[PDB]
């Protein structure tokens, strides 16, 4: 579960699940600004 | 619908600080037995409790009064809390109203079915025996009345601030830390609460790191996971909420790098709620709020 909200993003799930999702998002978004 | 309730003086300040920090998405309620102090709350909702009991004069650091105050205003409170999906009950323990009314209030919120997170400070040691005993008795009672109780040891504020910051600033920082405690979470709900709920019991301890510069996200996260507010080892946590906040310059390289630092330090199979939030009012500052529950 990954929640985009204005001014932020909240990932829910096991720690590793997130670390990995962040890396995925690390490949597709440079800044969290652009992310949302 | 998430309500942050500042109960008594400790909470009054936090809620002020929150408001001062333009923490969005929450309805604030400042609750106090002390009409004078209460009129200082920047809350839109100022609920004087124990008006009949204390006549606006407060609870005199008697938790029993704060309690009887809150019990007296048991109906006014539920009215104010109804509809709340989540209620932060923020208060200073050791006092009368904070110590006494917050459990009443939090318990009401908990009965209302709202995810009740108490976020309270345990008095500085220096506040003396009465403050320490009453809070202890009070924190004990908050635990029974909330889903999750983040308890911020003020004594640990003194480790963090410069050894020479005057007492007034030490108290002030406790207020901010209380605000930091609630914003750390409320900023992540502005999402199934049963996620957060599954993370909300037992007591909780939180940590914060703030850092600026080239290596900040890691600096921040290292300072967060190691922070004096965070008294036990995170590997001991069954659940961990992590909040990363930074300027528009917050990069996922920074975000995950902090997340990796918090994550490595937590158990591998840990449940985690993690968010990064952009605070336009930040420049090169970054703030990691880590809240561990277990």
């Amino acid at each position: 579960k990954v929640h985009r909200m204005p001014k932020g993003v909240v990932l829910v799930g096991k720690a590793w699940e997130i670390r990995a999702k962040l890396k995925e998002y690390g490949r597709t978004f440079q800044y969290v600004k652009d992310w949302i | 619908s998430i309500k942050v309730i500042g109960v008594g003086g400790g909470g009054n300040n936090a809620v002020n600080r929150m408001i001062e920090n333009e923490v969005q998405g929450v309805e604030y309620i400042a609750v106090n037995t002390d009409a004078q102090a209460l009129n200082l709350s920047k809350a839109e909702v100022k609920m004087q409790i124990g008006a009949k009991l204390t006549r606006g004069l407060g609870a005199g650091a008697n938790p029993e009064v704060g309690k009887k105050a809150a019990e007296e205003s048991k109906e006014q409170i539920e009215e104010a809390l109804k509809g709340a999906d989540m209620v932060f009950v923020t208060a200073g323990m050791g006092g009368g109203t904070g110590t006494g009314a917050a459990p009443v209030i939090a318990q009401i919120a908990k009965d209302l079915g709202a995810l009740t997170v108490g976020v309270v400070t345990r008095p500085f040691t220096f506040e003396g025996r009465k403050r320490q005993l009453q809070a202890a008795g009070g924190i004990s009672a908050m635990k029974e009345a909330v889903d999750t109780l983040i308890v911020i040891p003020n004594d640990r504020i003194l480790e963090i601030v410069d050894k020479n910051t005057p007492m007034l600033e030490a108290f002030r920082e406790a207020d901010n830390v209380l605000r930091q405690g609630v914003q750390g979470i409320s900023d992540l709900i502005a999402l199934d609460f049963a996620d957060v709920k599954t993370i909300m019991k037992g007591s909780a301890l939180m940590g914060i790191g703030i850092a600026t510069g080239e290596n900040r996200a890691a600096e921040a996260a290292k300072k967060a996971i190691s922070s004096p507010l965070l008294e036990a080892a995170i590997d001991g946590a069954q659940g961990v909420l992590m909040n990363i906040t930074g300027g528009t310059n917050l990069s996922l390289y920074e975000v995950q790098e902090a997340a990796d630092i918090v994550a490595s330090a937590s158990d591998q199979d840990v449940n985690m709620i993690f968010g990064s939030v952009i605070n336009e009012n930040l420049k090169d500052e970054i703030v990691v709020t880590v809240i561990a529950t277990g």
